[PDB]
């Protein structure tokens, strides 16, 4: 009786699992690794910090390799809880990574929002929100420090730690653009908030200090890294109407082996708004009450999973005029793609199409090389904007091909592509192999 | 003591011209 | 005179005008003070 | 058209990903493993079981190796929903692990709370809460069996299973201390609950039964395991006040390669309270209404992510008087460190500083060896306790450097360190390599 | 700073970093066969 | 453990040799001063090795 | 155990020796080879009038 009675229940069907065994589970071997230490060091920001300003920093040579980078901001609330939406992210309009004077990469606040929407999840996403927003119903005048991690290839894993030590003759810089306005901090919709404070900013870089063996090798030997980059093109949405299903063919000026494409439609007025506004409990300012308006979101609840307020009916990607895959509905891109490939939950209005088995990982797993595609095009069909957004019944009881009349406010389209390039470093200098 | 090699990479598809970026050792006695 | 105008770079004699660019390779580790005041006692067994 | 239209788009940039391929993702070879079986066997507990009692159990020799250990408890609610907080965790005040007559490790109820708060996440964290508390609005008299998994190194991975088989002359024992009181079970704040049931306790050990050759090897070959240990000391907190920012230099009596430090401040009266009480929802008993009293927590909602109620303004760690890293704010340790190193969400009042790239894993990834550091010191700066906790506006709309007047109740400081040691097992005996 | 941790090396560190086998700062990616993935609608027989 | 009960222990192998053994007890006074006489000694009725 | 006399309340002893009252020694604890020695105390509740 007991576990031994299972062990003896052994025969031919077990050979495939345990015959001529190779491994066990009950004895582990850890690998010995090169000695290193990690330190979080503050960088000096040049330029004036404030809303709408451009500032920058040259990463100091204090350690050998760099990994994580966090931009801290101190913001204050210009209104009560519910008036902000990830404002630290909205503020950091963009970040540009420059090495040796070459643009290696560049992120935008909207990418940070899109990235989060697709790749962070569960409590990571919640903890992530806690570092960029006010999530405990804070009130006007509240002050908090926010931490916006950067998401450049070397900021996600030690595996790609940038070997500043191997770049003896090159600069490494971060250029940061701060938004002219941040919702619930210095502006409320279009209105400025009198007395709003200017942000305090600090950027931190986590350095790896190597022991002699590796410090020596990194400085002396050439390196090659397979890294990722973000490509981004902004365009106008073929805005849908109550009288028609707008359609659009967007030529995609992308290059390089692309892991995936991602896109969203948005109202540029309101950061993170990828859906229509409606008088349903979480879809607009004052929703559910007599004060409800479908011209302004309940900012703290800007994001939603209610696809009824999204505008993509269907889409396909064409490569050199040929369909890549059969046309699928917007919900395929919003719900199925990330189910199958990421395992997180993507909010309405954000779409993903992967060319990779694991778009969320570092390891390449299938790519579409746009450097060899003369004409790649994204083909979109929009929903019909005929639903009266001020009547929750109209929204909640609607059909697959329609959306809110207020969905016509989502006039901006952001198309992203994440691709793989090669960073090469030799004799103190480096940059990327392909343009 | 720095190692400078050839950086074995695949052949470029359409062109033959690219950016060389020769190595340099900035040190003056 | 000659007006030498020495550049940056430490860990070497005065005959080198510049050694490193943005990141010199020379790094020094702290002496790890009171290292002798640590015994590093091994572990032992009891009678089975 | 279709997938073939992508395969054709091949060029130089693809060679780096797919040229001279090593693997395919579409054919997996699974490793053949040894033949083993797992059985859950109940252990006998010596000593009276009850609140405040110390009991013990010797692990039987039913199998060859042991992994998981789960302690069962049966408790009845001494009050209504909202009166308890992780009561089974509170009850298991501590547990000692003795192998071969030598202490290997020791955990405390607060460690279980800290550990969970810091390293578990998402659904695993919720399932854990389900096994240690009442989370379905149970009422007074409700009876529930709770499970408190132990978190010793051999309870985390089968790879570190204790080879009872290779410990022929050495006993393995668990010593448990049961709390004198458990909130909402036998006490309500300081008051006892007459008639409260005493706990029923039982310890379960999951045994591994190995087949013929693997058992032989374990019994005869020497083994060394790289395992984790918890170091812990309780300290007096340099309690903050409305009139000042307290500060404190705490010399840390730690040794061994340490992956990380973790700490919290708490009100020793209220288990798991790491934050100040306030009249905001969940922050005190009756919070948000007329009865709100900021002297007692809403026990069922004792924990929170509301940083305003935390007391750490900033901190740093010094080694031999030298700063290890630049001083960072309390929210760095609470939100950022976990973001970077764990990926979960850490409750306010709970802090982490890692010396490791991935401290949450089994595999060492950089450690601080305190056996080679003469003076390791944790330097803390506290927030000013000037906020009138009974006035939500005072709390929710305030600045970064202040907290609740009730934050002065968080007078206990718990500092932990998680390190590695080596468990050497051979010739019928075993114990740890270093002291 | 971080250099003060590197120097804190003793007997107990041989198990973690002595005769090092791996590093954490040079990921080697596996080269893999070239492929593409397409989602194609099937014909369903029966009502 | 209790009045009139028989209890026992097996000595753990936590060292090489053993000497002193101390049995601790917690007792309370059931009356005022003058009512007890070496009560912890009386309590431990006997010990067998 | 270690001396054989009677110690007044408020005075405490912990011996690392079999016989601390002697000269030999019987035994000692070498603190010169111990990097972090600490005395851990818990006090009684001061509530008695």
């Amino acid at each position: 009786a007991g576990g031994l009675s299972q062990l003896v229940a052994y025969g031919a069907q077990d050979v495939y699992l345990t015959g001529n065994p190779q491994i066990t589970f009950f004895k582990t071997v850890y690998r010995r690794y090169t000695n290193f230490a990690i330190e979080s060091i503050q960088q000096t920001i040049n330029g004036s910090v404030g809303f709408g300003n451009k500032v920058s920093t040259q990463i100091s040579r204090n350690g050998d390799l760099i990994t994580d980078i966090v931009v801290e901001f101190v913001l204050t609330k210009g209104g009560n809880g519910g008036t902000t939406y990830y404002p630290a992210e909205e503020l950091l309009q963009d970040v540009e990574l420059e090495i040796g004077g070459q643009r290696i990469d560049k992120h935008y606040n909207d990418w940070f929002r899109t990235y989060d929407a697709l790749f962070r999840m569960n409590d990571d996403r919640y903890n992530y929100r806690r570092m960029t927003d006010w999530v405990n119903n804070e009130l006007v005048g509240a002050q908090k420090r926010f931490y916006v991690p950067l998401i450049f290839f070397f900021n996600q894993t030690p595996g790609l730690a940038l070997p500043l030590i191997a770049l003896q003759y090159h600069e490494v810089k971060l250029y940061f653009t701060l938004a002219s306005q941040v919702q619930g901090v210095n502006y409320n919709g279009s209105s400025a908030i009198a007395g709003a404070a200017q942000p305090t900013m600090s950027v931190w870089v986590d350095y790896i200090f190597l022991d002699t063996q590796e410090r020596t090798r990194f400085a002396q030997l050439p390196h090659e890294y397979l890294i990722e980059q973000l490509q981004f093109t902004g365009s106008e949405t073929a805005t849908p109407s109550a009288t028609t299903q707008a359609s659009q063919n967007i030529r995609l000026n992308f290059n390089h082996p692309t892991k995936y494409l991602a896109w969203n439609f948005n109202n540029p007025t309101n950061y993170g708004q990828y859906t229509a506004l409606a008088n349903i409990p979480g879809a607009c300012s004052g929703a559910g009450t007599a004060a409800a308006t479908v011209t302004t979101p309940d900012y703290g609840n800007t994001g939603t999973y209610n696809e009824q307020l999204a505008v993509l009916d269907s889409a396909k990607i064409q490569l050199n005029g040929q369909d890549r895959f059969a046309t699928r509905k917007g919900s395929y891109f919003n719900k199925v793609q990330p189910y199958q490939s990421i395992g997180g939950v993507t909010p309405a209005g954000v779409y993903l199409y992967s060319f990779a088995l694991k778009p969320a990982g570092r390891q390449p797993s299938g790519t579409c090389n746009f450097s060899r595609i003369d004409n790649a095009t994204l083909s979109l069909t929009y929903k019909t904007c005929s639903i009266d957004a001020t009547s929750p019944a109209a929204v909640l009881g609607n059909t697959e091909t329609v959306t809110a009349n207020t969905a016509t406010l989502l006039t901006a389209l952001n198309i992203y592509a994440k691709n793989y390039n090669v960073l090469r470093i030799m004799s103190g200098m480096g940059g990327l192999a392909y343009a | 003591f720095v190692v400078v090699g050839k950086f074995v990479e695949p052949i470029p598809s359409n062109p033959g011209q690219d950016f060389t970026l020769l190595p340099m050792d900035q040190t003056y006695t | 005179t000659e007006q030498l105008r020495v550049g940056p770079g430490l860990g070497v004699g005065p005959e080198v005008a510049a050694t490193g660019g943005f990141h010199q390779f020379y790094r020094q580790l702290p002496l790890n003070i009171n290292e002798y005041k640590l015994t590093q006692l091994p572990g032992r067994l009891v009678p089975g």
